[PDB]
RNA sequence: GUGAAGAGGGAAACAACCCAGACCGCCAGCUAAGGUCCCAAAGUCAUGGUUAAGUGGGAAACGAUGUGGGAAGGCCCAGAC
RNA sequence: GAUGUCGGCUCAUCACAUCCUGGGGCUGAAGUAGGUCCCAAGGGUAUGGCUGUUCGCCAUUUAAAGUGGUACGCGAGCUGG
RNA sequence: GCUGAAAGCAUCUAAGCACGAAACUUGCCCCGAGAUGAGUUCUCCCUGACUCCUUGAGAGUCCUGAAGGAACGUUGAAGAC
């Protein structure tokens, strides 16, 4: 016959909540990778994202260890000629400190619109307190 | 092309263990200071070795 | 300051050091030994 | 090594508080407080403190010994303090104290006025000398490096600032 | 701290009795109404919204018309927003006039500048002609190269070309305040400020200082 | 030997490199090279070491109290460095 | 079964092995002015006479009149010496 | 540079602390929520019936057209359109 494939009408997802304090930034990001694109389910499918929505906490005290923290370097060109701007790991945690979980997680998630949807369902917050009290995130301790 | 080059200087293939240059009549550290500068003016790796009975 | 890739001892004062992992020579009694290696 | 086994001594009148890996002495000069390592152990037999490695870490006898120079040099300046004498060698190079502001003029066209820290004094004994004193002696030390960098020893006269300590070694004028 | 929001009258001379003849701009800033004032616990950052001069009533549209009741204030021509240093605090329906630069001694003025249309390059971004004559042909303006070879093989972003030049909004800084005329209700500046005469001025007092 | 005249898997891409020679079909299993954290199928496998350099993931003479292992040797509780 | 080939003009953009300005070490650095090396690419970086010349010489300046890559940049942008 | 051991000393470093340039991040100016992560704050407007069913975030008829916009005209120190 034909292997099962799952709908995405009728798919199934859960809302987790994650506290990202002290942990490692790449191997919290493969779970988080991971749980997004829905590889823990026994319904995965490629074309369907069937991953899990999760709200990840105290995005500014994820860990690296080894000298990362001062010599990491996140690259990225404007697009204007010459405009090759970079930011340390240390600088961009001031600045704008989920935004390093997020390219983590981005640089794992696969390419494409369905990557792109995948990452539409990770929640990066800096602080403690999220808005989304109200989905009934669970305690995913990763 | 066009034939062969012309014999421009002459060397002499080195092979791991050759001893290269001898010396005696002098101090042991003199020697070995003696032996470093040479050392300095080649292009292969050396050692400081001693005469022995066999 | 010498910038030279084989930093040595030049005298009994020279001392070996390395800050920042890159090897210096520091010697109290005459400044011209002072020395990194670059 | 021989260190970090060598312990201190508690003399009489001094407090010393241990929490976690937070040490503080509190003495007859004042108040200090410092967060050891955390490979560092500190004991009692409250009279001499005596200090070790932690199991599991890398260097450990260097954390050691250098926590026990650091409470060496803490017990000091809390019972006795550290004393800093600076000069100044130079045509009219004076010092003047207000409160806990050194005024150096050094041939500046601008007088200099360098802010004392917390809980370090100076005074003028002469008017081309500064005597520091406090109970931190990474503190007195910066203090004083900071007064010299102001004007540094020449090495033709040896004008500028100095510490009494130092040799400020001259050289002539290159001849012809 | 705030500005105002002036008109641009003109542009005459000031004679001091020295026999200096200092080029003033005037600017006709009258009362600005305070309509809003933002707050961090409801907008996230301190500012006041003003208006000026007045509006046809059969053109003031229904929402204008009742955002300005709401603070009880009759109908400006706009509505600009200022941002607010920590230590002041204003009102609604406050009314500020131009005495608040009676103390202030260069401003920086910030308008819309005249529209020179389509621009070339030798306007816009003063590039240099080629010769008129010495054989030259149908490239007596023109920009010239626009780039190098098949290395990059393209036109990088920034590329100074023709254009649309002027008609945005451009802030002259550090303009010297030379009279303050609150009974008139005018501001004189010494220097030339953006936008042609009747465009609508924005003036702060100095930032750079 | 391969390509030419040989597809397929690996080396990111990469005729000529490694594995392997496509008769056709299968939504069956076992493997070669190469791999098993995510992209991306498979060990966040077990045991004992090493590295602290992002080395791994370009390069020499030469330099250096980096660190690990080994076989000696010199001076030492008449207490040595 | 065609990728226009020197120089000039217009327009640039990058590298750092930096010419100037910026921060330092050593000096056979008294001071001014240097020599040399280390860090630094934000900005700036001549006008003329000769010659088709880039180049070079010369005159006179300037804080400086940088070295290179870009089809020895740039002819569906100009010229044609 | 300070303090500081590893290495009883010494040492700017191995923990800890300090200073340090036109480079970097800001501060100055302009664009900027198509920032599909499409944000926020004010204000204004519309609160009538009735069938059919393929009962769906359904289709349709009647009545009703609001705030506003657009169109047209007179035009502008806005403009190729
Ligand atoms: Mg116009
Ligand atoms: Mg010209
Ligand atoms: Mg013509
Ligand atoms: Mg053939
Ligand atoms: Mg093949
Ligand atoms: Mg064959
Ligand atoms: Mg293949
Ligand atoms: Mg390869
Ligand atoms: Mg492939
Ligand atoms: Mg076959
Ligand atoms: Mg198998
Ligand atoms: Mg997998
Ligand atoms: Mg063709
Ligand atoms: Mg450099
Ligand atoms: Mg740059
Ligand atoms: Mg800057
Ligand atoms: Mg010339
Ligand atoms: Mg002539
Ligand atoms: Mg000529
Ligand atoms: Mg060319
Ligand atoms: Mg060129
Ligand atoms: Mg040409
Ligand atoms: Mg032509
Ligand atoms: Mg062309
Ligand atoms: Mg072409
Ligand atoms: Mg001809
Ligand atoms: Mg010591
Ligand atoms: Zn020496």
């Amino acid at each position: 016959m034909k292997t099962f494939t799952a709908k995405p009408e009728t798919v199934k997802r859960d809302w987790y909540v994650v506290d990202a304090t002290g942990k490692t930034l790449g191997r919290l990001a493969t779970e988080l990778a991971r749980r997004l694109r829905g590889k823990h389910k026994a319904e995965y499918t490629p074309h369907v994202d069937t991953g899990d929505y999760i709200i990840v906490l105290n995005a500014d005290k994820v860990a690296v260890t080894g000298n990362k923290r001062t010599d990491k370097v996140y690259y990225h060109h404007t697009g204007h000629i010459g405009g090759i701007k970079q930011a340390t790991f240390e600088e961009m945690i001031a600045r704008r400190p989920e935004r390093v979980i997020e390219i983590a997680v981005k640089g794992m998630l696969p390419k494409g619109p369905l990557g792109r949807a995948m990452f539409r369902k990770l929640k990066v917050y800096a602080g403690n307190e999220h808005n989304h009290a109200a989905q009934q995130p669970q305690v995913l301790d990763i | 092309g066009k034939g062969k080059g012309n014999v421009e200087y002459w060397v002499a293939l080195i092979q791991p263990g050759k001893v290269l240059y001898e010396m005696d009549g002098v101090p042991e550290e003199l020697a070995r200071e003696a032996f470093k500068l040479a050392a300095a003016k080649l292009p292969i790796k050396t050692t400081f070795v001693t005469k022995t009975v066999m | 300051m010498k910038v030279r890739a084989s930093v040595k001892k030049l005298c009994r004062n020279c001392k070996i050091v390395k800050r920042d992992g890159v090897i210096r020579v520091i010697c109290s009694a005459e400044p011209k030994h002072k020395q990194r290696q670059g | 090594s021989r260190v970090a086994k060598a312990p201190v001594v508690v003399p009489a009148g001094v407090d010393v508080k241990i929490n976690g890996q937070v040490i503080t002495i509190k003495g007859k000069n004042g108040e200090l407080t410092r967060t050891l390592n955390d490979a560092v152990e500190v004991k009692h037999a409250d009279n001499t403190l005596t200090f070790g490695p932690r199991d599991g870490y890398a260097d450990g006898w260097a954390q050691a010994g250098t926590a026990r120079a650091l409470l060496n040099s803490m017990v000091i300046g809390v019972t006795e303090g550290f004393t800093k004498k600076l000069q100044l060698v130079g045509v009219g190079y004076r010092a003047a104290v207000k409160g806990n502001v050194i005024n150096l003029s050094l041939g500046f066209s601008h007088p200099v006025d360098h802010q004392l820290p917390a809980g370090i004094t100076a005074e003028c004994p002469t008017q081309t000398e500064i005597v520091l004193k406090g109970a931190d002696k990474q503190v007195i030390g910066q203090v004083a490096a900071d007064l010299r960098a102001y004007r540094r020893p020449e090495p033709y006269k040896g004008k500028g600032v100095r510490y009494a300590d130092e040799v400020v070694r001259t050289k002539e004028a290159k001849k012809k | 701290m705030i500005g105002l929001v002036g008109k641009k009258v003109g542009m005459t001379r000031i004679f001091t009795e020295d026999g200096v003849s200092i080029p003033v701009t005037v600017i006709e800033v009258e009362a600005n109404r305070v309509t809003q004032v933002k707050d961090l616990a409801n907008d996230g950052y301190r500012a006041i919204q003003v208006t000026t001069g007045a509006k046809k009533a059969n053109r003031v549209t229904k929402p204008e018309a009742g955002h300005f009741a709401k603070a009880g204030v009759e109908a400006g021509r706009g509505l600009w927003e200022f941002r607010l240093a920590e230590g002041e605090e204003f009102t609604v329906g406050q009314s500020i006039s131009v005495e608040l630069f009676a103390d202030v001694k260069k401003v920086d003025v910030t308008g819309t500048s005249k529209g020179k249309g389509f621009a070339g390059t030798v306007k816009r971004w003063n590039f240099r002609t080629q010769d008129a004559t010495h054989g030259n042909s149908l490239s007596h303006r023109v920009p010239g190269s626009i780039g190098q070879n098949q290395t990059p093989g393209k036109v990088f972003k920034g590329k100074k070309m023709a254009g649309q030049m002027g008609n945005e909004r451009v802030t002259v800084q550090s303009l010297d305040v030379v009279r303050v005329d609150a009974e008139r209700n005018l501001l004189l500046v010494k220097g030339a400020v953006p936008g042609a005469t009747g465009s609508d001025l924005i003036v702060k007092p100095a930032v750079k200082a």
